[PDB]
C-alpha cells in the first residue's frame, strides 16, 4: 500500500500505512518511490 | 454501469483525490468495492 | 482567642523545637489578641493507627492546620497520605514539610494539602532551563509508568509546548523491572543523545547498570536526572559525568518546620481579622460537616508570602506547591559528587567549577550525533523500481543497457 | 466455599437490612462453585473514625472478602478515604451512590477500589459525540484553574487531533481568577457563535455564566456543554443557569439503588467465580487493621485482575485498569423552560441515542431576543433535485455538499409512531437552499415530509408541502414544488428558477 | 460598487448584553462611526477590548 490515513476499527484512531506508516513510526527515514504529493500527505511529512 | 467497471489501486493517492472531490463521490462508491491491491494486478486484469 | 495547630512529627526533639518555634512566632506577632497553642504526635508504623490518632488527638483538639513530615525510618512509601485524607475530610489545610511526592500535587485527590518543598515533577523545569543554556533540542525521556513518571513527562511536554518543540521519544517502563535492555536498544538507534531519567532508586540503579553494560555512558551522551537518581543505591552505579539535582534543604527538618510555622501563623493572623470566622469542628465522631471557612483558610495560605524564610522566600503557586526554591546542580566526578552551580527560581548560574561530561571529555557535547545510515523504504513500482530475486550467492546478475553501461542495483 | 460480602448503607435510603439480604436470593445458581452470604449494615453518616471502625469490625468479625459501599451524602472525601482503606486492607471496595460514586483521578496502585461512575474522559467523549451528532463542529473551550482541567484539556486536544470530523476548535480560554475584575473580559469577548465546553465548579460556574450573560454569550445559537461537576445536585438549580444547558451525568432516575446493589453483588460474585475457576481458593481476609503485622501483606492472588473481564446476566460491567467502568450508564440532560433537569439522551455500549434528532431551540432567558433567523424547511426526495442518502459510514456525519435532514420513519405501518433518522440531503434544490442561506444569512432545519406528496387539497385540508406551509409547521417548502393556481392562491410563491411544464415520455 | 455590510445603532448602554453581539456582527475592515466624544471614548474602548 502506498499510504492512506485510515480509521482503525478499534479505539477510532487515525493511522498511516505503507511508506507513511514506516516513516512516521521511525522504521524509515526517507522515501524514494513514486509518491504523489497532495494536501493530506504534506500535513504530516515534508516533500522535496 | 455494471458492464463498464473502472478501478484503481486501493489506498493510494488517486483514491484520496477521488474521495475528497465533491462531484466525484458518485463514482467513488462504485470504485471502492473494485479497488485492487497493487498496480501490477490491475495491469494484468486490464490486459485480459 | 486560643488557636490550636496540630503536628505529626518524626521525633520528640522535633516536636519540642516545633513548640519553641510556635512560641517564637507568638512572641513576634503578639499573644495579646490570639495565643497559638501547639499540639503534636509522633508517627506510628500503621497507617490506620495514624488515621485513628489524628482524630483522637489533633481533630479533637480543634486544630487549624496540621504539619506533617516523614518518619525517621528511611521508608518513604506515601507516609503522609492518611493525614492528608482525614484533614481533607473537613478541608483542614495540611502543610507538607519534606514530602516531595507529586501525587499530592493533584488537588482533586487531596482537597487541602500544601507543602513547602517542590515535588519531583517540578524538577523537569530545571532541565528545561538547561535546554536554554546548553542549546539541547532533541532529548530522550525515560519516565516510569507510575504517577511520578507520568506527571514528570506531562510537565516536561507542557514546558516544551511553548518552545514549539517535542521530545524525540518518551520511553516508559514498569516500576521494579529487572530487565530494561529493550528500551535502551530502541533508544540507541535514535539520533538524540540527551537522556533524561526520573524513577525510583532501584529502577535508576537498574537503568544505570544496563546503560553501563550497553555502552550508553561513552562520550557524546549527557544524563540529566532528579534527586532520587543520585541518592542511595542509585549513586553506587551512577555513570561518571551525570548531572543531578538536590534541593538545598530537602532533608532538613528544623528550617522547614520554622518556616512553615511562621507562614501558618501569619496566615492565621491575617484570616482572624475577617468577619464571621468559624471555628474548626471538634472530633471526627459525631461531626460529618466540613469546615465552613476551611477553603478560605486554604486560599489565605496560598496567597501568603513569608517575608524572611530560613529556607527561602516561602511562596505557593496555584497547585499548592513551593515556588522559587534554590536548586544545586550537582555533578558526579571520580565517583564523588561536587556542586557545579546553583539554580534560582528562574535562571541557571554556573560557578568556577568545571563540568565533566560523561566519557571524561571536558568540552560540551553536541545535543545529537547525525546518523549517516538512512533507513530507506521503497515500494514495488515496475517503471521505477524493478525488484528481482537473488541467486544463492546473495547478489543478482549484472546487466547492461542499450549503451552498454552497467545497471546499478542495491 | 462461602463468600461473605458486607453491604454498608445509610439511613437516608429506605432500604432495610432484610431487603438487602433478600436481594441475593434469586436461586438460579448465581455462583456455580460458591455460595454468597451477604451481611448488611446501616450507618448514620460518613466520617473517618466511625467509617474506619465499622470497616475494621466487618473485616475482623464477618471475615468479608469484599465490600459494597453505598453513600447517601455528597461528600467526595469519603471516596478517597475508601481507597485508603483498600490500600490498607486489600478488600475490594465498590462505590455505589453519593460521594462514593464521585470518580477520582489516580488511585493507589496497590488499592483494589472501584467505583460505579464515569471518568472525565468518558464525559468528554460523550460531549464530543453530542456535538458530532448535532454537527456542532465549530466550538470553543472555556476552563478554569479547578483541579482536573489539565488532563481534560489534553484529552480534548487528543480527541480533536484524531477525529475525521473537522472539529473547528476556535481557542482555549483559562480564566485563572479575577473573572469580573480584568484580564478575563478580553478573552471571553473573542468567542463568536459556537458551542462552549465549560469546565469548573458549580459556584464558579455561577459567576462564569453570569458574566457570560452580561457579555451576551447566551443567545439561542450558543449551546453550553458542561460535565457533572457543575450539575451537582439535580434538586437545586441556580436561577442564572441558562435554559438549554446540556450536561452529562451518571443517571439517578432510572438506575435505582436496588439495581446498583444487585449489580455490585453480581460483580463480586462473578469475580469470585472466575478466580475459583482459575486459581485454587478464595484467600482469607486480613486478621485486623491494627497490630502492625510483620509481613508484606501481599496476597498471592487477588481480585484486581479478575474484574477486567466481568459479564453479569444482561450487561457488561467490565472495568478498566484505572477503575473506570468500560460502559458507564451516562445520561445527557438539559435544563428545559421549566427550570428543571429533563433527561434527553443516553450513552451505553458506545452508542449514543437521543430523544430529539434535531436540537430544539430553547429560550435562554425571559429577556432573550426572539428567534427570527432560524427557520424550519420541508423538502421531499426528488431524484434530479433532492437526493436523500444514509449517514457516511466513514465520517459518521454528513459529507460535503450535503445538509442534515431528519426523516420521520416508523418501525412499521403497525405502530402509530416513528423516529427521526438524520440522513443527508443533497441535489439541485439543496444547493439552491445553501446558496440562499449564504446570501440571506439565515439558518435552517430541513426535514422531510411524511404526511402528503407534493400537496393536494382533500376534504378542504391540504397535505404535503402546501399543508405543512399553510399550517405554520414550516416557513418555506424548498423542492420540486410546481406552481399551481390553487397552490398560489393558498400560499405565496417566489420567482420560478426553472421552466417545468407537463410533458409526455414515450418509448423510442 | 460599495459593500455596505450593515447599519448598527447603539441606542442602549455600551456595556449591557446588547451592543455586544451587534458589535460582534462587524466583519468589515472599515467602520464609519458617528457619535459624540464622551460615548466615542467608551465605544472605542469596547472595540479595542
Ligand atoms: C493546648 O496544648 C496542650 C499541649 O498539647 C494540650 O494539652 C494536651 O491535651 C490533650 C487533649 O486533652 C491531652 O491528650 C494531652 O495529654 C495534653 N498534654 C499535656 C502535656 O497534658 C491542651 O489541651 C491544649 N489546649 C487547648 C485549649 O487546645
Ligand atoms: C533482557 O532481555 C533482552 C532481550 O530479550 C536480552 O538481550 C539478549 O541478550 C543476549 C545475550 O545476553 C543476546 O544473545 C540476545 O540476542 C539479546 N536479545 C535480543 C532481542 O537482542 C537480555 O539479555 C535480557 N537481560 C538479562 C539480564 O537477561
Ligand atoms: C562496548 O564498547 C567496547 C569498547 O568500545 C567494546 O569492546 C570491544 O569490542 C570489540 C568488538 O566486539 C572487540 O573486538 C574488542 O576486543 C573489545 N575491547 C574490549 C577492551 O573489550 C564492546 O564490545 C562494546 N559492547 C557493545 C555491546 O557494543
Ligand atoms: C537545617 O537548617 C537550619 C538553618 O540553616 C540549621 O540551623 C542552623 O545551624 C547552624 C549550625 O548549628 C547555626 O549556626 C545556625 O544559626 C542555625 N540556623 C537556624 C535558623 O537555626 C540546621 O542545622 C539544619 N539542619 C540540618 C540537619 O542540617
Ligand atoms: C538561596 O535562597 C536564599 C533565600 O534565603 C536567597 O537569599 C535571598 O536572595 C535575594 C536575592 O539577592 C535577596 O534579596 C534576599 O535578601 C536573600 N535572603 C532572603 C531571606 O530572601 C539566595 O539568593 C538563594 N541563592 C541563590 C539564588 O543562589
Ligand atoms: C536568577 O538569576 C538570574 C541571573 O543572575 C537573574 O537574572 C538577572 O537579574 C538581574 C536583576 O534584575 C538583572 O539585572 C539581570 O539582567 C538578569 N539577567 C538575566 C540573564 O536574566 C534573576 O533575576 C534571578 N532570579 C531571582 C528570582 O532571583
Ligand atoms: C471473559 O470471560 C468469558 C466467559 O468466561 C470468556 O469467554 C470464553 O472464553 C473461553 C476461552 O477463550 C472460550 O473457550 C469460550 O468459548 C468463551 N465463551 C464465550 C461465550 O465466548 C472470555 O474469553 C474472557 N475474556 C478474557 C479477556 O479473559
Ligand atoms: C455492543 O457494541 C458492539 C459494537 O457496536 C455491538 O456489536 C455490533 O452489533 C451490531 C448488531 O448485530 C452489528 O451490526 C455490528 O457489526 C457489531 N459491531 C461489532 C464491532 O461487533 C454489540 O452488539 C453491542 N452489544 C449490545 C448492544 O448488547
Ligand atoms: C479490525 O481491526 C483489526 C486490527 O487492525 C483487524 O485485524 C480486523 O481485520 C479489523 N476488522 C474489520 C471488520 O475491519
Ligand atoms: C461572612 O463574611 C464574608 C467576608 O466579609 C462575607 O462575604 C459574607 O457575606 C459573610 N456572611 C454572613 C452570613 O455574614
Ligand atoms: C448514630 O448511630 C448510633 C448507633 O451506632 C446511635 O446510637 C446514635 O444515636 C446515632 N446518632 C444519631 C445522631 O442519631
Ligand atoms: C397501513 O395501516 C393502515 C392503518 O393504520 C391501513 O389502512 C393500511 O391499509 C396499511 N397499509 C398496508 C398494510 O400496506
Ligand atoms: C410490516 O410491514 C409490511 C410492509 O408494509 C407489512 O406487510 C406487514 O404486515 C407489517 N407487519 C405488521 C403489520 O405486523
Amino acid at each position: 500500500k502506498f499510504g492512506t490515513q485510515e480509521r482503525v476499527n478499534n479505539s477510532n484512531k487515525k493511522e498511516w500505512n505503507g511508506m507513511m506508516g514506516e516513516l512516521l513510526s521511525g522504521q524509515a527515514d526517507m522515501i524514494v518511490a513514486p509518491l504523489t504529493i497532495n494536501n493530506e500527505r504534506a500535513q504530516y511529512i515534508e516533500f522535496s | 454501469s455494471d458492464k463498464f467497471i473502472y478501478a484503481t489501486v486501493k489506498q493510494s493517492s488517486v483514491d484520496i483525490y477521488f474521495r475528497r472531490q465533491v462531484e466525484l463521490s458518485t463514482m467513488y462508491r462504485h470504485m471502492e468495492k473494485h479497488n485492487y491491491e497493487s498496480a501490477a494486478e490491475a495491469i494484468q486484469a486490464v490486459r485480459d | 482567642k486560643i488557636v490550636n495547630i496540630g503536628a505529626v512529627l518524626s521525633t520528640r526533639k522535633h516536636e519540642q523545637m516545633f513548640r519553641e518555634a510556635v512560641n517564637q512566632a507568638n512572641k513576634r506577632h503578639g499573644s495579646w489578641k490570639i495565643q497559638l497553642n501547639a499540639t503534636s504526635v509522633t508517627h506510628k508504623p500503621n497507617a490506620i493507627q495514624m488515621a485513628l490518632s489524628v482524630c483522637e488527638d489533633l481533630i479533637s483538639s480543634q486544630v487549624y492546620a496540621i504539619l506533617v513530615s516523614h518518619p525517621p525510618t528511611p521508608n518513604d512509601h506515601f507516609t503522609p497520605t492518611p493525614v492528608s485524607y482525614t484533614a481533607g475530610f473537613y478541608r483542614i489545610p495540611v502543610l507538607g514539610l519534606t514530602t516531595r511526592m507529586s501525587i499530592y500535587s493533584d488537588k482533586s485527590i487531596h482537597l487541602s494539602f500544601l507543602r513547602t518543598v517542590p515535588p519531583y515533577s517540578h524538577q523537569s523545569s530545571v532541565w528545561f532551563e538547561m535546554m536554554r543554556v546548553y542549546n539541547w533540542n532533541h532529548i530522550i525521556l525515560l519516565v516510569s509508568d507510575d504517577h511520578e513518571g507520568r506527571a514528570a513527562q506531562k510537565r516536561l511536554e507542557t514546558l516544551l509546548e511553548e518552545r514549539e518543540s517535542k521530545a524525540e521519544k518518551v520511553l516508559q517502563f514498569d516500576p521494579g523491572t529487572k530487565n530494561v535492555t529493550a528500551l535502551l536498544m530502541e533508544a540507541r538507534e535514535l539520533e538524540a543523545r540527551v537522556i533524561i531519567l526520573s524513577a525510583s532508586e532501584d529502577d535508576a540503579a537498574t537503568v544505570y547498570r544496563a546503560a553501563a553494560m550497553l555502552n550508553m555512558t561513552g562520550s557524546g551522551y549527557v544524563w540529566l536526572v532528579g534527586e532520587r537518581e543520585i541518592s542511595g543505591n542509585a549513586l553506587r552505579y551512577a555513570p561518571d559525568g551525570i548531572i543531578g539535582l538536590q534541593l538545598i534543604n530537602g532533608k532538613n527538618e528544623s528550617a522547614h518546620i520554622s518556616d512553615a510555622v511562621g507562614v501558618v501563623a501569619q496566615a492565621v493572623h491575617e484570616l482572624l481579622e475577617k468577619e464571621n470566622i468559624t471555628d474548626p469542628p471538634r472530633g471526627c465522631v459525631g461531626n460529618t460537616n466540613i469546615w465552613k471557612t476551611g477553603p478560605l483558610f486554604k486560599r489565605v495560605l496560598m496567597s501568603s508570602k513569608y517575608a524572611d524564610g530560613v529556607t527561602g522566600r516561602v511562596e505557593f503557586n496555584e497547585d499548592g506547591d513551593r515556588k522559587f526554591a534554590n536548586y544545586s546542580i550537582m555533578n558526579l566526578q571520580n565517583r564523588k559528587l561536587v556542586q557545579v552551580g546553583i539554580y534560582n527560581g528562574t535562571h541557571v548560574i554556573p560557578n568556577d567549577r568545571k563540568i565533566i561530561w560523561p566519557g571524561g571529555e571536558t568540552e560540551k557535547p553536541r545535543g545529537y550525533q547525525m546518523s549517516t545510515r538512512l533507513k530507506i523504504v521503497t515500494i514495488h513500482q515496475e517503471p521505477f523500481v524493478y525488484v528481482k530475486p537473488t541467486m544463492s550467492d546473495g547478489t543478482c546478475k549484472e546487466e547492461f543497457t542499450v549503451n552498454g553501461d552497467p545497471v546499478k542495483k542495491v | 466455599p462461602a463468600l461473605n460480602i458486607a453491604v454498608l448503607l445509610g439511613h437516608s435510603h429506605d432500604v432495610t437490612e432484610r431487603e438487602l439480604r433478600n436481594l441475593w436470593g434469586p436461586e438460579q445458581a448465581t455462583g456455580l462453585p460458591l455460595d454468597v452470604n451477604v451481611v448488611a449494615l446501616l450507618m448514620n453518616r460518613t466520617d473517618p473514625k466511625s467509617l474506619i471502625t465499622h470497616v475494621c469490625d466487618l473485616m475482623s468479625g464477618a471475615r468479608i472478602h469484599g465490600l459494597v459501599f453505598g453513600d447517601d451524602t455528597d461528600q467526595e472525601a469519603v471516596a478517597q478515604m475508601l481507597d485508603f482503606i483498600s490500600s490498607q486492607t486489600f478488600i475490594p471496595i465498590l462505590g455505589i451512590h453519593g460521594g462514593a460514586s464521585m470518580i477520582m483521578a489516580d488511585k493507589d496502585p496497590t488499592s483494589t477500589f472501584f467505583q460505579f461512575g464515569a471518568s472525565i474522559q468518558q464525559q468528554a467523549t460523550v460531549m464530543l459525540k453530542i456535538m458530532q451528532d448535532y454537527d456542532w463542529h465549530v466550538f470553543s473551550l472555556v476552563t478554569t484553574i479547578f483541579p482536573g482541567y489539565r488532563d481534560f484539556i489534553s484529552f480534548i486536544k487528543t480527541t480533536v487531533d484524531n477525529s475525521f470530523v473537522g472539529w473547528d476548535m476556535q481557542n482555549v480560554i483559562t480564566l485563572d481568577t479575577s473573572f469580573e475584575d480584568a484580564k478575563t473580559q478580553v478573552q471571553l469577548k473573542k468567542i463568536h457563535s459556537s458551542v462552549i465546553l465549560l469546565y469548573c465548579s458549580k459556584d464558579e460556574a455561577v459567576l462564569i455564566l453570569s458574566e457570560a450573560r452580561s457579555l451576551g454569550l447566551t443567545g439561542y445559537d450558543f449551546f453550553w456543554i458542561v460535565p457533572s461537576l457543575v450539575s451537582g445536585n439535580t434538586e437545586l438549580i441556580p436561577k442564572e443557569f441558562p435554559s438549554g444547558l446540556i450536561s452529562v451525568s451518571y443517571d439517578d432516575w432510572d438506575y435505582s439503588l436496588e439495581a446498583r446493589v444487585r449489580d455490585g453483588l453480581g460483580i463480586l460474585t462473578t469475580a469470585a467465580s472466575s478466580m475459583l475457576e482459575k486459581f485454587s481458593y478464595i484467600p482469607e481476609a486480613k486478621a485486623s487493621c491494627y497490630g502492625q503485622a510483620e509481613k508484606p501483606e501481599t496476597p498471592l492472588h487477588t481480585l484486581h485482575q479478575f474484574m477486567v473481564n466481568v459479564t453479569w446476566d444482561g450487561k457488561d460491567l467490565s472495568f478498566t485498569e484505572e477503575g473506570y467502568q468500560v460502559h458507564p450508564r451516562l445520561v445527557v440532560i438539559v435544563l428545559n423552560k421549566d427550570r428543571e433537569w429533563e433527561k434527553v439522551g443516553k450513552w451505553e455500549n458506545q452508542t449514543l441515542s437521543l430523544r430529539h434528532a434535531v436540537w430544539p431551540r430553547y429560550k435562554s432567558f425571559s429577556d432573550c431576543e426572539p428567534d427570527d433567523n432560524h427557520l424550519s424547511i420541508v423538502t421531499l426526495e426528488e431524484a434530479p433535485f433532492v437526493i436523500v442518502e444514509d449517514i457516511d459510514p466513514l465520517t459518521e456525519t454528513c459529507v460535503r455538499n450535503t445538509v442534515p435532514c431528519r426523516k420521520f420513519v416508523k418501525i412499521n405501518n403497525s405502530t402509530n409512531e416513528g423516529m427521526n433518522v438524520k440522513k443527508c440531503c443533497k441535489g439541485f434544490c439543496i444547493d439552491i437552499l445553501k446558496k440562499l442561506s449564504r446570501t440571506v444569512k439565515f439558518t435552517y432545519d430541513l426535514y422531510l415530509v411524511t404526511n402528503g406528496k407534493h400537496g393536494k387539497k382533500v376534504n378542504n385540508v391540504w397535505n404535503g408541502m402546501i399543508g405543512e406551509v399553510v399550517y405554520q409547521r414550516a416557513v418555506m417548502a424548498v423542492g420540486s414544488l410546481t406552481i399551481n393556481e390553487e397552490r398560489s392562491e393558498v400560499v405565496d410563491f417566489s420567482v420560478p428558477f426553472v421552466e417545468t411544464g407537463i410533458s409526455v415520455m414515450v418509448s423510442r
